[PDB]
C-alpha cells in the first residue's frame, strides 16, 4: 500500500506533463504525512520548492534527532532557514543548516582513508612516463581541483610567491583562487593566509585574493557574514579597472542565501553602466547565483533595463550572454511563469533575441522534461541561421532531458544524432550539452564519443569535448580515464591552447583526490540542487565560447563552477553529533519491479565502516540491525539511532 | 588610496577573524 | 495501447535507420556519423601510400649528397635518397625507412617491427582486482609493491641516495597462494606499461621463433619508458639446461636463455622490470634464480592463523553471512589451506544456503563447506607435492 503508492507517485512524477506533476507532488505529500514519514515528506516538498510546506514540516517535526538529521539534508541541498528562536535545539539545526563542521567532517574521511598526502599537479601529470603562463595556468588549475576542500598543498602553503610569480597576467588570479578553492568548506581561518596574501602591491593577486575568500565562504554560511565585508570594502568605489574578482567571489560566496544585503550591494554595481561589459555580464552572473529560483521582480527588473541600455554592438560583443543567463539563474525552475520575460526580451532586440529568449527558456524549463519545448528547442536546432542560439538551445535539450533516466539516454542519443548531422556551432556546443546531461557520472558511450571527438580536427570541438569528458569523469579519478587523458595530453603534446585543456580535465577529473562530485542532483537521482546547476550552466555557457572566455581572461567562470562541488559522503553521526563508525554494506541498483517494488536492494555488497567515500549510482544501507536510520535513504549526513528492539 | 584599503581591510578583517573565534569558542564550550 | 506505442516505436527506429545508416558490418564498415568523404577524397588523391622497406646502409653518409640502399620487403632492393621534407638526422641503417612507389624516396621513419603475436600482450584492461584484495601476505605486498610501483611512482626519494631499486621479481609458491592475483593487484594499480607474457606463449614450432619475440618483446618494452613484464607459468620454458643425449629442450632452453642475455648481458637492460610467477621454483635455470635477474624473490607461503582469518573476511565481506561468523574458528578448522581453498569454502558455504533456499549462510553452512572443499577434497590437493616443490 505505502510502497504501492509513494514509488508510483515518484516515478510519475519524474514521467508526467507539468499540470499533473504539481497534484501528484500534493497527494504524494499528503500520503507522507498521514503515514508519519517527515524526511519523505519534507523531501517531496524541496522538489516541489514549498519553502513553506518546508517550513510547516519542519517546525511540526519535534524530533531533535530527526530535525537535525533534517537541517543536514536541506543544508546539503541548499537552504538557510531563517528558523525562529524556539525550537529543538535551535542552536544545533541553526548550525547544521549553515553547513558547519563540514570541513571537520570532510577531513575525518579523509584521515579515515588517508588522502591528506599533496599531490603537485606533477604527480597526476606523470611526465616522466611520456608552454610557459598557459602550463603554469593549468598546473595552477590541477592542482587546486586535486586538493579543494584540504586546505593543505605543496605549491602554494608552501613558498606561493614563487608559484604566484611564475604565473603571469591573470594567473595571479588564477592561483590565487586556486588557494581560495583549496582552502574552500570551512577553513575560515584561512581568512589570514588569504589576508596576508591580498595585502599586496599588484592588482591581480589581491583581487584574486579577494575571490579566494568569496570561494572559501562557498557553500559555508557563517552568522558572522564573512564575505559580504571583505566585498563591499573592495568594491564600494573602485567600479573601473575589474572588479570581476570581488563580484565573483560575492556570488560565489552566498549563492542560494539570496540575502537583500547583497543583492542591492551587486544590482547598484550593474547598473551604473561606468564598469566594463565584463564587470556588468559579471554582475548579472552573481545576482543569479544569488537568486538561484525566485521570480525576483528586482533582479528581473535590472537586467532588462541593462539588455536595453547596453548599446546593439555591445549585445553584439561577447561577455552580454552572462546578462540573460543571470536572468535565467533568476527564475530557474520556475516553468511557465516567465512569459512575461519572454515578450519582453523578444521586444528587446531582433538578433539578440534567439540567444536570450533560448537560453532563458531552457534555464526555467530546466529538469522540466517538457517533450513539447524540447522540441520547439529541436526545430530551432534545425533551422541552421548560416549560432550561438543554436548552442545555448542543444545546452537546453540537455538541461532540460536531465531528469528522467530515460530522456536522459534518449537525449544522449539526439545528441549524437546532432553531431553527425550538426553544423559548426551545433558540433561545437554539443559536448558541453552532453557533459550537462552527465557530470561526475562515467558513462561508457559518453566516454567514448567525447575521446572520439577531442581528436576532431574543429579546434573549438576537441576543446569542447576534453573539457566535456574531464567534467563525465569530475570527481570520479578512474583509471580508465586517466590513462585517456594523459593519452591525450601526448597527442596535443605540441598544442598548447589544446593541451591546457586536456590537463584541466585531468585535475577536474581528480578533483579532491576523488571525494566531491559536481553533479547538480543529488540524494536519490532526483532532487535538483539550484546552486549547483546554476554553477554548471554558467559554466558551460561560458565554455559555449571557449577560446575567448576560458582560453582568453575569463576562467574566474571555471572557479565559479564550485558552486557545483559538493562531496559523496555516508558520514553517521550520534544524536549528540558525535561520529559512529558502523558497518554499511554498498551496492548500485537491484530489485524485482513488481507492481512498484523498490529498487533500494543492493547486490554488490561491500562491507565498509562509516565515512565511506561512495560513488555516482550507488546506495549505500546498514550492515546490520543494531542502528535505526532516522532517514530512510543514506546520502550525506545521517543521524543513527540504537534500535531499542534488538541489536 | 591603496594604503588606506589595505589598512582599512587589516583592522576590519582582525574584527572579523576575531569574531569568528568567539563563535567557535562559543560552539567548543557547549560541546 | 501498449502494443501500437511498441509497433511506433520500432517502425520509428527502423526509418531513422533507414534514413541515417542501418547494416554495414558484413564489411567492417563503420557507422556513416563519422564518415568524412570531403577529407578522405583529399586523403587519397594527396597521400600517396609508402611501401615499408628497411635502410640496408648509408652510402657516403658525409654531408656530400648520400644515398641510401634499402630493401623492400620481399620485393626488391635499391639505392635512393630522401625526400626534401625529411631530415638526414632522422633516419637511420636500421630504421624502417618507409618509402614511396615511383622513384622511391618519398620517406617516412617507421618503427622496429612487432610481431602480431608479441604487440598483442600489453594489458589494455587492467585487472579489476586491487591489493586489498589480497590477504595474508602482507610483507609480500610490501616488497613487491616497492619493487615494481615505488620506483616508478617516486623516483627521487631513490635516486637522492643514488639506489639502483631491485629490477626483477619471482613470485614463487603452491598452487594459489596469490601469485597471479597479485600479479593482476601489481597490472591494477600501475600506471605504466605492463605486459603479460605466458611461459606457454613463448613455445612456437620453428627453431629460433621463441627467442624472435623474446627480443621483440623486450625490445617493444624498451622502445617505452616504464615497462613492467609479468612471465606467467615461467616454468613452461624456465628450466635448468641437461645436456642429455638426444637434444631435448634445445629450442626452449635457447628461448630461456635469450631470455636471460636480455634481462642482464653486454647492454644496458633499460626500464623494464620483470615479474615470475611459478608454482614450480626448483626447475628454473641458477642463471635466471641469479638476483641479476632475479632480484626479490618472494615466497607465497600458505597462509598462516592470521591469513587464514583475513582471507576468510576479504571472501566473505559481500556474502550474506549471519550475525556470528567465527571465521578465526573455521581459519583454525581448515590449516595448510590456500587462499583457492578458503575461496571454495566460502562459495560452497553460499551454495548450501542457496540449495536450502535460505537467503542467510550460517556457521553450519560454512562447517559443511569446510567439510567439503578440505576434508572430502583433501585428496584431490596439490599442497602436499607443490610444497616439495
Ligand atoms: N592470499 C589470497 N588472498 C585472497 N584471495 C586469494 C589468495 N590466494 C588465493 N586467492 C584466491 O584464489 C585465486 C587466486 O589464485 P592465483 O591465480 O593467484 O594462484 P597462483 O598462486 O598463481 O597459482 P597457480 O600455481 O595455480 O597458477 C582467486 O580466486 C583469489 O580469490
Ligand atoms: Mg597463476
Amino acid at each position: 500500500a505505502y510502497a504501492k503508492v509513494c514509488l508510483y507517485l515518484t516515478s510519475c512524477v519524474n514521467y508526467v506533463p507539468e499540470p499533473e506533476n504539481s497534484a501528484l507532488l500534493r497527494c504524494a505529500l499528503g500520503v507522507f504525512r498521514k503515514f508519519s514519514r517527515f524526511p519523505e515528506a519534507l523531501r517531496l516538498a524541496l522538489m516541489l520548492n514549498d519553502m513553506e510546506l518546508v517550513e510547516d514540516i519542519f517546525t511540526s517535526c519535534k524530533d531533535v534527532v530527526v530535525q537535525k538529521q533534517m537541517a543536514f539534508m536541506l543544508g546539503r541541498h541548499g537552504v538557510f532557514l531563517e528558523l525562529s528562536e524556539d525550537v529543538e535545539e535551535y542552536e544545533d539545526l541553526t548550525e547544521i543548516m549553515s553547513n558547519v563542521q563540514l570541513n571537520s567532517n570532510f577531513l575525518a574521511l579523509a584521515r579515515e582513508l588517508d588522502i591528506m598526502e599533496p599531490k603537485v599537479p606533477d604527480d597526476i601529470y606523470k611526465t616522466h612516463l611520456e608552454d610557459s603562463a598557459r602550463m603554469n595556468l593549468a598546473s595552477s588549475f590541477v592542482n587546486g581541483f586535486v586538493n579543494a576542500a584540504f586546505g593543505q598543498d605543496k605549491l602554494l602553503t608552501d613558498d606561493g610567491n614563487k608559484w604566484l610569480y611564475k604565473n603571469k597576467d591573470h594567473g595571479m588570479l588564477s592561483a590565487a583562487a586556486s588557494l581560495g578553492m583549496i582552502l574552500l568548506w570551512d577553513v575560515d581561518g584561512g581568512l589570514t593566509q588569504i589576508d596576508k596574501y591580498l595585502y599586496s602591491s599588484e592588482d591581480y593577486i589581491k583581487s584574486g585574493a579577494l575571490l579566494a575568500c568569496g570561494i572559501v565562504n562557498s557553500g559555508v554560511r557563517n552568522e558572522c557574514d564573512p564575505a559580504l565585508a571583505l566585498l563591499s570594502d573592495y568594491v564600494l568605489h573602485n567600479s573601473n579597472t575589474m572588479r570581476l574578482g570581488s563580484i565573483f567571489g560575492l556570488g560565489l560566496a552566498y549563492a542560494g542565501s539570496n540575502r537583500e544585503d547583497v543583492l542591492t550591494l551587486l544590482l547598484p554595481v550593474m547598473g551604473d553602466s561606468k564598469s566594463s561589459m565584463e564587470v556588468a555580464g559579471v554582475t548579472a552572473l552573481a545576482c543569479g547565483m544569488i537568486a538561484v529560483g525566485s521570480c525576483n521582480g528586482d533582479v528581473t527588473s535590472t537586467i532588462l533595463q541593462t539588455i536595453m541600455e547596453k548599446s546593439e554592438t555591445e549585445l553584439k560583443d561577447t561577455y552580454a550572454r552572462w546578462l540573460p543567463l543571470g536572468l535565467g539563474l533568476n527564475h530557474l525552475g520556475k516553468g511557465e511563469a516567465i512569459e512575461a520575460i519572454l515578450a519582453a526580451l523578444e521586444v528587446v532586440s531582433e538578433p539578440f533575441r534567439s540567444f536570450a529568449n533560448t537560453l532563458v527558456d531552457v534555464c526555467a524549463y530546466a529538469g522540466s522534461g517538457n517533450v513539447l519545448k524540447v522540441q520547439q528547442l529541436l526545430h530551432i536546432c534545425s533551422e541552421h541561421f548560416d549560432g550561438a542560439h543554436q548552442g545555448v538551445a542543444v545546452l537546453g535539450i540537455a538541461l532540460i532531458a536531465m531528469g528522467e533516466e530515460i530522456g536522459a539516454e534518449m537525449a544522449l542519443r539526439t545528441f549524437g544524432h546532432l553531431l553527425r548531422y550538426g553544423e559548426p556551432t551545433l558540433r561545437r556546443a554539443v559536448p558541453l550539452a552532453l557533459a550537462l546531461i552527465s557530470v561526475s557520472n562515467p558513462r561508457l558511450n559518453i566516454l567514448d564519443t567525447l575521446s572520439k571527438f577531442s581528436h576532431d580536427a574543429d579546434p573549438e570541438v576537441s576543446y569542447n569535448s576534453i573539457f566535456a569528458m574531464g567534467m563525465v569523469g569530475s570527481g570520479t579519478n578512474n583509471a580508465r580515464l586517466a590513462a585517456m587523458l594523459r593519452q591525450l595530453a601526448q597527442y596535443h603534446a605540441k598544442d598548447p591552447n589544446n593541451l591546457f585543456m586536456v590537463r584541466l580535465a585531468q585535475g577536474l577529473t581528480h578533483l579532491g583526490k576523488g571525494t566531491l562530485t559536481l553533479c547538480p542532483y543529488h540524494s536519490d537521482r532526483q532532487l535538483m540542487s539550484q546552486v549547483a546547476v546554476a554553477g554548471l550552466l554558467t559554466v558551460l555557457v561560458s565554455f559555449l565560447d571557449v577560446r575567448n572566455i576560458i582560453l582568453g581572461k575569463s576562467h574566474y567562470v571555471l572557479y565559479g563552477l564550485v558552486a557545483a562541488m559538493q562531496p559523496r559522503m555516508l558520514v553517521t553521526f550520534d544524536e549528540e553529533l558525535r561520529p559512529l563508525p558502523v558497518s554499511v554494506r554498498v551496492g548500485q541498483a537491484v530489485d524485482v519491479v513488481g507492481q512498484a517494488g523498490k529498487p533500494k536492494t543492493i547486490t554488490g555488497f561491500q562491507t565498509h565502516t562509516t565515512p565511506v567515500l561512495l560513488a555516482h549510482g550507488e546506495r549505500a544501507e546498514l550492515a546490520t540491525e543494531e542502528f535505526l536510520p532516522v532517514t530512510p535513504i543514506l546520502e550525506g549526513f545521517v543521524i543513527l539511532r540504537k534500535n531499542p528492539n534488538y541489536d | 588610496l591603496r594604503q588606506t584599503e589595505n589598512r582599512a581591510t587589516r583592522c576590519k578583517v582582525e574584527r572579523l577573524q576575531l569574531l569568528l573565534q568567539q563563535k567557535r569558542l562559543r560552539r567548543k564550550a557547549r560541546r | 495501447q501498449i502494443k501500437q506505442v511498441e509497433d511506433d516505436i520500432q517502425q520509428l527506429l527502423k526509418k531513422i535507420n533507414e534514413l541515417t545508416g542501418i547494416k554495414e558490418s558484413d564489411t567492417g564498415l563503420a557507422p556513416p556519423a563519422l564518415w568524412d568523404l570531403a577529407a578522405d577524397k583529399q586523403t587519397l588523391q594527396s597521400e600517396q601510400p609508402l611501401q615499408v622497406a628497411r635502410c640496408t646502409k648509408i652510402i657516403n653518409a658525409d654531408s656530400e649528397d648520400p644515398k641510401y640502399i634499402i630493401n623492400v620487403k620481399q620485393f626488391a632492393k635499391f639505392v635512393v635518397d630522401l625526400s626534401d621534407q625529411v631530415a638526414p638526422t632522422d633516419i637511420e641503417e636500421g630504421m624502417r625507412v618507409g618509402v614511396d612507389r615511383n622513384k622511391y624516396q618519398i620517406h617516412i621513419p617507421l618503427p622496429p617491427k612487432i610481431d602480431p603475436t608479441v604487440t598483442m600482450m600489453q594489458v589494455e584492461e587492467k585487472p579489476d582486482v586491487t591489493y586489498s584484495d589480497v590477504g595474508g601476505c602482507k610483507e609480500q605486498i610490501e616488497k613487491l609493491r616497492e619493487v615494481v610501483e615505488t620506483p616508478l611512482l617516486h623516483p627521487e626519494r631513490f635516486v637522492n641516495l643514488g639506489i639502483e631499486p631491485p629490477k626483477g621479481v619471482l613470485l614463487f609458491g603452491p598452487p594459489g597462494t596469490g601469485k597471479t592475483l597479485c600479479a593482476r593487484a601489481v597490472a591494477n594499480r600501475t600506471d605504466a606499461c605492463f605486459i603479460r607474457v605466458i611461459g606457454s606463449e613463448l613455445v612456437q614450432k620453428y627453431v629460433g621463433e621463441g627467442a624472435r619475440m623474446v627480443r621483440e618483446l623486450f625490445e617493444m618494452a624498451r622502445t617505452k619508458k616504464a615497462c613492467l613484464i609479468f612471465f606467467d607459468e615461467i616454468d613452461a620454458i624456465g628450466g635448468a639446461r641437461f645436456d642429455d643425449g638426444a637434444g631435448g629442450d634445445n629450442e626452449v632452453q635457447r628461448t630461456m636463455l635469450e631470455l636471460i642475455n636480455q634481462l642482464d648481458g653486454f647492454d644496458p637492460r633499460g626500464n623494464i622490470k620483470v615479474l615470475m610467477a611459478t608454482n614450480r621454483p626448483d626447475t628454473l635455470d641458477p642463471a635466471l634464480m641469479r638476483p641479476g635477474r632475479l632480484d626479490r624473490k618472494i615466497e607465497f607461503s600458505l597462509p598462516d592463523l592470521e591469513g587464514r582469518t583475513h582471507i576468510f573476511k576479504i571472501h566473505a565481506r559481500s556474502m550474506s553471512v549471519e550475525r556470528d561468523i567465527r571465521f578465526e574458528l573455521l581459519a583454525r578448522l581448515c590449516p595448510n589451506s590456500t587462499g583457492a581453498e578458503i575461496r571454495s569454502v566460502c562459495t560452497e558455504a553460499g551454495m548450501f544456503a542457496i540449495r536450502a533456499r535460505r537467503k542467510i549462510a550460517t556457521e553450519k553452512d560454512f562447517l559443511e563447506a569446510v567439510n567439503k572443499v578440505i576434508k572430502s577434497y583433501a585428496k584431490f590437493s596439490a599442497t602436499p607435492r607443490y610444497m616439495t616443490y
